[PDB]
């Protein structure tokens, strides 16, 4: 959504950047993304990683990633409200009093104070169910820093803990106790729901039934320690067999009135463009092949079945050089496609759909772990005892 | 049919796959290039011989028309060429902004960066002029030394006149010309006459090789009024010699004439800049 | 002493021994620097949100005044910026131009050197206006496929009108608006009433984003006459972001603002050579 | 004196630089000068040129050097008058009525016409001595075509009545006979005041008081052709030993009060204004050498007077760095000079120095020359005998 606040200078950006250099004893808070960043997850995998460990599973939240910076300005002393999002840039927001509770009165809060503290988050919307009231919302899934403590070198378990106590009780107590000192608070804030692996079943029953947006499941190893910038080889990303789809130039050979033959080319080089100077002197491409070559060369032939050939056939546009997004039905082997893109010219570059060639075969069907549920709690039960 | 004919609809997203021009070539601003031809076919009809003393004098004052006290006024707004025969521009800066302006010169002209590329140069002379029975002979006394210094018929070619309307003060380009009496003392034979003209000026110069112009803040004291006159010369070597080689290496006039052109700007500008 | 001492008159005669200026910066013309202001002052103006639909475009009638048929004359020479509000330039360059210039273009637009960097369309469509009970409603409709290509109401901020008296053509430079619909369903709806205005644009455009130009070679035949007319929009996409970074990278504006104006002229130059 | 007419545009002129062309029967009008050149008279020129052939002499006049055309226009018919500068450029004068005269009604030329003739004059300003009031003027010395006929190839003595006969005397007469008929009369025209040889003597003792402006002596060959283009061997320019001169810097070479060493130098390369930048550093030449060096070297040494200088000693300006112009006065082979020249930068570069060098040599004296009277006067003759 639109960001709960702005960014400052750009100096004032280099500043903060250097104090999150230190805290995580690494100066990559320069330039690279400070949270963590998922690979893809692959049916290699299983017996890889998801068999060797003790897993975390929640859903894959639509949101603006922007991770949490809480720190106490040593120019002019005040608590900052802060925001990093995937370009590494830095948001400003309003009144947040983030505190502790290390002795106990139930005022304590009102003095107290938070400082060195990193936690990494998404930034969805939120609907009321009971209501139909939609509110700005901010959730939290993992922690590498509290209170000036870096809690990178750390496994999940222990990662997550703290933060419950640490910073989000007396977030919860503060605004739980005293509704009043705290109208300053732009939005709300609530921990991201975590499951274990083993449940992926009460899981996915839940994923098209959530309030906020989710495209795909997320993977987080317990025992495993987090990470400074960029990848990490065991947290993984799901996404719909159907997700990954690419952008097809449909051309046509042919020799009247019913179906012909529909080959989809790949645009490569730089000679799509300068087709479409000699295209306006067409008839039809029969003779056009012959400069054409240059950019495009086809791989697959799609399928309109015989509901689908009556439904383009009252409405119309030329086609011999129009676009179609297609992913492959993993139940058939083939690819209905589900919108054209009018919006884009061509296809997309050999190389650059090359790479999506290889993910629709690494998913993985729903079920395709589904079927998993009671083998990695069974491994579980196993390492529960073997340890 | 359609099905069969090409998607020609290849144009809304046509903006995806900083030259100076869908060309690359510079063209020279509307002004820049007539200036241009003026200077050139100009020269070209005075004579090869005196083409030596050439003067392309550039001033500072307010394009007024013959119909009217005013500055004059087309309905235009930014800068060009004022075609009008009866319009006539009497240079005259403002003694304030001369003040400042000088300065600022001064200052510019003695930077930490710009070193031996500003020589600044004061002479106060006495300029007379005289008659026969017509010639007019403008003759440069010194006031300190009192030694004749320039000799000349200052005889006039064309003007140009140049409207400049986002500015407070138009300008006026005379290439004209600088003839002597030969090398026989006339100067010293022309007692058979006093002078019908004397001015004083207390012209101070800012000479600049880099680019190749002279810049003249000069007061003049008339013999009531003083006027407080502002001027821009062009090296007229430099000049002959672009002309010279016009035909083959046309670039060094073209850069030759539009610097001096920029250097009008940055006084026009700043003099208007200086107005409060 | 003095006959000991460096003669450092070294410089009245130092000027014969090439900086754009006294300064070495090239100072923004007079015409430009406006387009440029007056550009920006306009975008400002219009709102953020409706800041996508920036058409920045650029035409070629005669400029022709309140007061005569005849066309418009000043007394100045050179390309100036013509404030009269009454004066009223209407797109029509005269076919036998026409048919040579787009000649020239369209060959010059296949030069071994300029291979990737222009890309000709064709289009022969169908503009229609359409009203309420006033809005005023264009919808594209093709001949050859019948099909709504562009959907706008055409608003329109200010025009700037450039007399071009060297030139045998004038140019009004339009910033204006194409705000879409606001219905989610009216294509469908005007296809209602038979157009109370209706126009034939077989248009060839030919776009160059290494300045971020796109030109138009438009043969209009409106149903007795029928007007040819020539334009030069600018990618708005850039045009657009040269503006959103000014305070930033300041001299982008610039460097596109006279990109935008060298190609104004090209043409505007190349379609007075060709008469005769 | 200011041009007679005026060039039209470059276009207009063009066409005539081609009709000039064949008239003399070589392109060389497009851009080279038809009329012939003078080289400096040299001493070898005696026995060579001077005693084995016949010479002609007038003084240099110092007027404006245009050769005369004039063309009827089968462009649409009249005769043109037209000026031909140092450089090929073509100016356009009034009326003029030229013409022949094929029968003899006295009259017969006010119908008469001349078509494309090219003869050889000079432009002087002209000062009456009996009443002192200026008219402009023209004085012409030679003709290379006639009526269309090609006059080069010619023994000059033709070519001279051939422009007295059908040039002159139209013309002349005209204006004797027809005061009126004629007002459209821009200038005047006549001819130069010939002279053979051996009246160097009879000829060098008016170029001091003639009514006109001239430096020097002028040697033209009775029995030999003409020129377009170019140079050539035969014409001979006669200058005062003086004339020749340069432009000396003088730098001061001295270890208080009366005359010390005045050095002369000759600039090099580019390092003039390059020691200019670091100059005006000064406390006095001494350590400057080195750096001035790359610019001057002193092949001279003036001479000051004990007169020349309580000249120099009241007024002044600092001197170790001034401009100064002399020739080798030859009575003394030393070099006094007669005016500084700070109206220029430095003295010349050094190649452009030693080729006037050369000419100072070969420069003979006007006393050198009015030896040789007497000699030329006899051989001369010899030849009428020995032909």
């Amino acid at each position: 959504p639109e960001i709960p606040g702005l960014i400052q200078p750009g100096n004032v950006t280099q500043d903060l950047k250097m104090m999150v250099c230190k805290l995580l004893n690494s100066p990559k808070p320069t330039k690279t993304f400070p949270g963590s960043q998922p690979v893809s997850f692959q049916h290699s995998d299983v017996e890889e990683k998801l068999l060797a460990h003790d897993y975390y599973v929640c859903e894959k939240t639509d949101g603006l990633r922007v991770l949490m910076f809480i720190v106490i300005n040593p120019v002019t002393g005040e608590q900052g409200c802060f925001m990093i999002d995937r370009e590494n840039n830095y948001y400003l927001v309003n009144g947040f009093r983030f505190p502790r509770l290390p002795q106990k009165k139930k005022e304590e809060l009102l003095e107290t104070l938070q400082d060195g503290t990193l936690l990494d988050g998404e930034l969805v919307i939120q609907t009321n169910p009971m209501t139909k009231l939609q509110e700005l919302r901010y959730l939290m899934f993992d922690c590498l820093a509290i209170n000036g403590r870096c809690l990178t070198q750390s496994p999940t378990s222990s990662r997550l803990a703290h933060l419950g106590k640490e910073f989000f009780k007396p977030y919860f107590d503060l605004r739980a106790a005293y509704p009043n000192r705290c109208t300053t608070f732009p939005f709300k804030i609530s921990m991201k729901h975590m499951d274990f692996s083993y449940q992926l079943v009460k899981v996915a029953k839940s994923l098209d039934k959530l309030p906020h947006l989710s495209d795909g499941l997320i993977f987080t190893p317990v025992k495993a320690p987090y990470t400074a910038g960029g990848k990490d080889s065991l947290l993984l990303k799901w996404k719909p067999e159907q997700e990954n789809t690419v952008d097809f130039k449909l051309i046509l050979d042919i020799p009247y009135d019913v179906k012909p033959v529909f080959s989809l080319y790949v645009w490569q080089g730089g000679a799509d463009v300068n087709s479409r100077l000699k295209h306006f002197d067409q008839p039809f491409d029969r003779k056009e092949f012959e400069i054409l070559e240059r950019t495009y060369r086809k791989f697959a032939e799609l399928s309109v079945s015989d509901e689908e050939w009556q439904n383009l056939k009252n409405l119309e546009q030329p086609l011999n050089g129009r676009i179609v997004e297609c992913a492959k039905n993993q139940e058939t082997g083939a690819w209905e496609m589900l919108r054209f893109r009018d919006d884009k010219l061509n296809g997309n570059h050999t190389s650059v759909v090359q790479k999506v060639l290889e993910s629709i075969n690494d998913s993985v069907s729903l079920e395709d772990l589904e079927e998993i549920v009671g083998d990695i709690k069974r491994c579980w039960d196993e390492r529960r005892a073997n340890m | 049919p359609i099905w069969a004919q090409k998607w020609k609809p290849t144009i809304k997203a046509l903006q995806s796959i900083i030259d100076p021009s869908f060309l690359n070539i510079i063209p020279d601003d509307d002004l820049t290039k007539s200036v241009q031809d003026w200077v050139y076919a100009t020269i070209y009809s005075i004579a090869p011989e005196l083409r030596s003393f050439i003067e392309l004098e550039m001033k500072f004052g307010v394009i007024i028309d013959a119909k009217g006290p005013d500055r004059v006024n087309p309905p235009v707004s930014s800068q060009c060429v004022f075609t009008e025969l009866d319009a006539h521009l009497t240079p005259n800066i403002d003694a304030s902004l001369f003040k400042e302006l000088s300065k600022y010169i001064r200052g510019i002209s003695e930077v930490t960066e710009n070193t031996g590329k500003f020589s600044i140069i004061e002479s106060q002379t006495r300029d007379s002029v005289y008659r026969v029975g017509p010639r007019f002979l403008r003759m440069s006394t010194d006031i300190k030394t009192g030694r004749v210094g320039q000799f000349i018929e200052k005889r006039h070619v064309a003007q140009l006149l140049l409207y400049s309307p986002k500015d407070s003060y138009d300008v006026k380009i005379s290439l004209n010309l600088e003839l002597p009496v030969p090398d026989n003392d006339p100067p010293e034979k022309y007692k058979s006459q006093s002078p019908i003209s004397e001015r004083t000026k207390d012209r101070v110069s800012y000479i600049h090789n880099d680019s190749c112009t002279r810049i003249d803040i000069t007061k003049v004291e008339n013999h009531s009024e003083t006027t407080h006159e502002v001027e821009l010369e062009i090296n007229t070597p430099a000049l002959l010699n672009a002309f010279d080689n016009i035909t083959n290496d046309s670039k060094e006039y073209a850069s030759l004439i539009r610097t001096f052109l920029n250097n009008g700007t940055i006084i026009r500008r700043k003099l208007s800049s200086l107005s409060y």
